């Protein structure tokens, strides 16, 4: 992802 | 003939094949290896990256990256190649020829099914695409019109209620937890025994591992209690060097994170609590089709014994009047993809693609009306 | 490939039913050697010149004669990026035009590219390799061209990022 | 060289020349250099009226208008001082250095004198920026023409500043291959946590520009960049300055040299086809061994 | 909110990031006035878009979220619910009132609680209760700027009164019946 | 360590 | 609740 967790 | 192409194109295995079959033509781990050191014999095969079953041949002097990661492309220039190497290497056909279904999992960034788009029309310059719902597909595939399916794709789970051909989507649910991680924790968990795995092609070893000898538990203290008072549960394995290392209360450690995130330090709940909330957002008057319609998929629900666990939580969930049937098909490993290639082949959705004078006029953006 | 398996079937035995080629000297000037197709000079000693196509705009022109086969191919171009690098990696064949024994340093006019294989070089190089050569340009031109393609793609988005990252 | 510079060469070269001639003592000789910039700029070094003690360096821009306006030199008045004189004949903008009052350090000022274009684009940018730092909504919002065919539409709210580039390129290879480096545009905001918003667009202009008279049609892109107080401080908005005004020109310097990359991997490929050809030429039974020059080897 | 951001590509999933979320929701968010003529304004121009700044340095940018999260008083078919929206509910209610006494509702509704202290919610409400009523009524908001504790204001304007301290549930009270008296005493 | 690396 | 609903 962009904001919370990674990806 | 000419029949669209079905691309599962998950997050951990690729599987590509034709509209139309019962079987995915090419299947392969989607990851990209690149050298690490340097050549120094000359002519000796001297080329940029290998991806695919070729880089895990050759897995001993390259660094495999994945390209998606929790359902998420996060590595386009990588991502591009996987595609490349799918079309004109594995299923060997020009992408400009066939109409392309992908997949994709719910709650996902709009910006990935958009690229998506972008980079099918493009690059490849296919005449049609179309992007659905992977637990769509799997429903299709099990050949029913109601039920949830909870697909526990190895980058990610995600249950998904339909009743009738209806899709309930604020229903839906997503958990960021699936083969990767259980992958991960493992790894993290197999160094109390001793054996220490670091590097990535130690990784591919602990999937092997992983996926062959791993399996839940039907009630875990009593597991644990019965591998603690006696080595009549351990197993051994032969890593590709010839060492032997026997893991015994690790068996089921690793999945039955699934049921307990607290494990991997995660506030979540396990999948069956997930389906029994995904169920319990519906409205009551169907509920009970549900029960009886639960409908597993994906590469990480084949553990061994998953149908009896998941039965037995959702009944001690579940209220003890409605029936639990865990429909867990021997296929499932490929139910993502088989549903493709029933619903690229139907003759009531040949008006459904995305055409590209569609895009030209549109914008990528079209795929948010055209595809649910 | 497996989408273009009959079409390069079919380019591969007509190539075959050319490139039967013999010794031949000139007769409309005194002791000159050339090939008869690139001049012209004589229509008796020119066979059909037989077009194979997998659809309207890829094709393979095959012009036979006596002592000369002049080979051209249209590939596949489905946008202006693909037109673009088709046209630059012709053109980088065609500087090295002595390496490649049957290459012709410009294509004719209509084609991509052009290979000119003469009777020396049926006598002193293998036929079939030859033969084997031109069918594999056609299956792997398409395959290179769309690697090209993804590099651009990637040298943008580098680039991209090269510059949004210092703000 | 990845980000083009602000400064420009010649200028610097030229008058550090003249400075370390005059510092040394030695007589000051002639000087007479026209050249030129990115986005068509004009710069002119000379003497005033054959006078070979002062040396004026003169700039003709294209946002010519927009520099005239009440406001738009105090930034120029600011770092020039008492250099900054009436433009030459045909000019824009003039610094007039009096060789034989020039003050000690004189690296300062031949740094500052390189940077002329700019920060005649900064003087006539930090206006907005200023216009949303005093907390003012609705500040006066204008088009530079930075170029002739292309415009930079800037506006100034209570809490941002919106900056959107009009853009078209002259040929048709880099037309096409300008399409791809801008459509890739917005992929840059994964490499740094903190970009300013950037939207792309080339099927309809943005809704900023219907009431001005930025250039619009069907061959030219819209990139919108969202500047952000934390982009546009008293702090920060030097480096927001230097890369809004060399945006455009870093784009065209890196699609020119797409191709001089793009040609190795040809030239690869070509080899790689040299090498499937090779395989119809016979191996030779028996070579005979030459010498690095290539006459006979002279010996077994 | 929290289901919509993942739109954008952010995804928070715990308790402690809800939070968060209802922070940039109390933050960011406001009542479009028209909503369509908002969406086709933030799907053509780049006006709607604000920053805010996660505890961990990262900065998220939402656009049309701003105004889809409060939409959905009005439209909780969003939710996947099957009611109506708020303003319907208080035309509604009105209307379950006799006739004699509707047109003093129409003039004196007032709003409450802190979900109604979104930017435009007053005027949104207005001119759906006005497109609902009738022509002849009159519709006034009256929306305090301190609404966010009405429900406490009042209720210490109600303990403070004289008249009101008959009607408490005495200790001696409760001892003779029990836990029911509160449904005799208290309406 | 048993496996992998050598303590 | 304890009936429709969760509370
Ligand atoms: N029999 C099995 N038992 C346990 N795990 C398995 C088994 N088969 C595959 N897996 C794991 O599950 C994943 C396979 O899921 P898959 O169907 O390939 O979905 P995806 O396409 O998202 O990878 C892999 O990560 C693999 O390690
Ligand atoms: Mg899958």
């Amino acid at each position: 992802w962009x904001a919370x967790c990674p990806a | 003939d000419i029949a669209a192409l079905v691309v599962d194109n998950g997050s951990g295995m690729c599987k590509a094949g034709f509209a139309g079959d019962d079987a995915p033509r090419a299947v392969f781990p989607s990851i990209v290896g690149r050298p690490r050191h340097q050549g120094v014999m000359v002519g000796m095969g001297q080329k940029d990256s290998y991806v695919g079953d070729e880089a895990q041949s050759k897995r001993g002097i390259l660094t495999l990256k994945y390209p998606i990661e929790h359902g998420i492309v996060t590595n386009w220039d990588d991502m591009e190649k996987i595609w490349h190497h799918t079309f004109y290497n594995e299923l060997r056909v020009a992408p400009e020829e066939h109409p392309v279904l992908l997949t994709e999992a719910p709650l996902n960034p709009k910006a990935n099914r958009e690229k998506m788009t972008q980079i099918m029309f493009e690059t490849f310059n296919t005449p049609a695409m179309y992007v659905a719902i992977q637990a769509v597909l799997s429903l299709y595939a099990s050949g029913r019109t109601t039920g949830i399916v909870m697909d526990s794709g190895d980058g990610v789970t995600h249950t998904v209620p339909i009743y009738e051909g209806y899709a309930l989507p604020h229903a839906i649910l997503r958990l960021d937890l699936a083969g990767r991680d259980l992958t991960d924790y493992l790894m993290k968990i197999l160094t109390e025994r001793g054996y220490s795995f670091t590097t990535t092609a130690e990784r591919e070893i602990v999937r092997d591992i992983k996926e062959k000898l791993c399996y839940v538990a039907l009630d875990f203290e009593q597991e644990m209690a019965t591998a603690a008072s006696s080595s009549s549960l351990e197993k051994s394995y032969e890593l590709p060097d010839g060492q032997v290392i026997t893991i015994g209360n690790e068996r089921f450690r690793c999945p039955e994170a699934l049921f307990q995130p607290s494990f991997l330090g995660m506030e979540s709940c396990g999948i069956h609590e997930t389906t029994f909330n995904s169920i319990m957002k519906c409205d009551v008057d169907i509920r009970k089709d549900l029960y009886a319609n639960t409908v597993l998929s994906g590469g990480t629900t084949m553990y061994p014994g998953i149908a009896d666990r998941m039965q037995k939580e959702i009944t001690a969930l579940a209220p003890s009047t409605m029936k639990i049937k865990i429909i867990a098909p021997p296929e499932r490993k490929y139910s993502v993809w088989i549903g493709g290639s029933i619903l690229a082949s139907l003759s009531t959705f040949q008006q459904m693609w995305i055409s590209k004078q569609e895009y030209d006029e549109s914008g990528p953006s079209i795929v948010h009306r055209k595809c649910f | 490939t497996a989408t273009l398996r009959p079409y390069l079937s079919a380019v591969r035995a007509t190539l075959q039913a050319a490139l039967c080629l013999e010794n031949f000297s000139s007769q409309v000037v005194e002791r000159h050697n050339k090939p008869e197709v690139e001049v012209r000079s004589s229509k008796e000693l020119l066979l059909q010149p037989v077009t194979i196509s997998r659809n309207e705009k890829e094709k393979v022109l095959i012009e036979g004669s006596i002592n000369s086969v002049r080979v051209s191919i249209a590939v596949k171009q489905a946008d202006e990026i693909e037109k673009i690098l088709c046209h630059k990696f012709m053109r980088f064949m065609m500087m090295r035009a002595e390496n490649f024994f049957i290459l012709r340093r410009k294509p004719v006019e209509g084609y991509d590219i052009s290979f000119l294989i003469t009777n020396f070089h049926t006598e002193q190089m293998y036929k079939h390799k030859l033969v084997d050569f031109v069918i594999h340009f056609m299956e792997e031109i398409d395959k290179e061209i769309s690697e090209m393609k993804l590099s651009v793609n990637a040298r943008a988005r580098i680039v991209a990022e090269e510059f949004l990252k210092n703000f | 060289m990845i980000l083009l510079e602000v400064n420009n060469r010649i200028i610097e070269e030229t008058l550090a020349l003249k400075f370390e001639n005059a510092a040394a003592g030695n007589k000051p000789e002639a000087v007479e250099v026209t050249f030129a910039d990115f986005d068509g700029v004009l710069y002119h070094i000379s003497n005033p009226n054959g006078d070979k003690t002062k040396v004026m360096v003169s700039i003709s821009l294209k946002f010519y208008k927009e520099l005239q306006a009440h406001g738009a030199d105090e930034l120029l008045k600011r770092v020039y001082g008492s250099f900054l004189v009436n433009p030459e004949s045909g000019y824009n903008v003039s610094l007039l250095y009096d060789l034989e009052n020039l003050p000690a350090s004189k690296d300062s000022i031949v740094h500052q004198a390189g940077m002329l274009k700019r920060n005649c684009f900064a003087s006539v940018f930090e206006k907005y920026f200023q216009f949303q730092e005093e907390g003012k909504e609705g500040e006066n919002r204008a088009v530079i023409h930075y170029r002739d065919d292309e415009t930079m539409y800037v506006e100034s709210k209570k809490d941002r500043v919106t900056v959107v580039f009009s853009t078209v390129f002259k040929d048709d290879d880099d037309v096409v291959i300008g399409k791809v480096f801008m459509q890739e545009f917005k992929e840059g905001r994964r490499a740094s946590h903190t970009a300013p918003q950037v939207l792309f667009s080339h099927r309809e202009p943005p809704l900023e520009l219907k009431d001005t008279d930025a250039a619009v049609g069907d061959n030219i892109g819209y990139i919108t960049f969202v500047l952000f107080p934390r982009h546009t401080n008293a702090s920060a908005r030097d480096n927001t300055i230097n890369l809004i005004h060399t945006f455009r020109d870093y784009l065209h310097y890196h699609i020119k040299c797409s191709k001089a990359y793009i040609h190795t991997r040809m030239r690869a490929k070509t080899s790689d086809f040299l090498k499937v050809l090779n395989r119809a030429r016979p191996d030779a039974e028996k070579k005979e061994m030459k010498t690095i020059t290539g006459k006979t080897f002279s010996s077994r």
